[PDB]
C-alpha cells in the first residue's frame, strides 16, 4: 500500500463486505426470498456509531 | 483540557503543557502580523528562549552577530 491523493485533506462512509475474512460475514446468513438483504437494524447500527463518533463517545456508553 | 478534551479517544488524563502558547514580541523579532500568525508556536516559543538563553551568559548578542 501506498498513499494517494485523497488520503490528503483538501460524511461517514461504511463499507458493507460479506467476504469471509471481513468481519461482516455474518450478514450472508440473513436472507430473505434467497437474496440476501442488509438488515433493517443494520441500517440503526451504522447510524449509531456515526452518531457515537460525532459525540466523542463509544457506542456502549 | 487546555490543548484538547481531556479522555479523547481514550488517551490518558494527564500530560505536562506549557502555560500558554500564544504569546510572541513579533515586532522585536522583524516578523510582520500576517507571518506571525501563519508561524509554527515552536519557532515563536524558540526565538524568545535562544534570546534568553545568549543575554543569560551576560554576552550581548550584537557580539555574535556575523561570526
Amino acid at each position: 500500500d501506498v498513499p494517494a491523493a485523497e488520503d490528503f485533506p483538501n460524511a461517514a462512509i461504511y463499507n458493507i463486505d460479506t467476504s469471509s475474512e471481513s468481519p461482516d460475514h455474518y450478514l450472508v446468513d440473513h436472507t430473505l426470498d434467497g437474496r440476501v438483504l442488509f438488515p433493517a437494524t443494520g441500517y440503526l447500527s451504522i447510524v449509531w456509531k456515526t452518531l457515537a463518533r460525532a459525540l466523542g463517545l463509544g457506542v456502549e456508553q | 483540557d487546555r490543548r484538547w478534551k481531556a479522555g479523547l479517544y481514550g488517551l490518558p488524563r494527564r500530560s505536562g503543557k506549557l502555560k500558554d502558547l500564544s504569546r510572541f514580541d513579533a515586532s522585536f523579532f522583524g516578523v510582520h502580523p500576517k507571518q506571525a500568525h501563519t508561524m509554527d508556536p515552536q519557532l515563536r516559543l524558540l526565538l524568545e528562549v535562544t534570546y534568553e538563553a545568549i543575554v543569560d551568559g551576560g554576552i550581548n548578542p550584537d557580539s555574535l552577530r556575523g561570526t
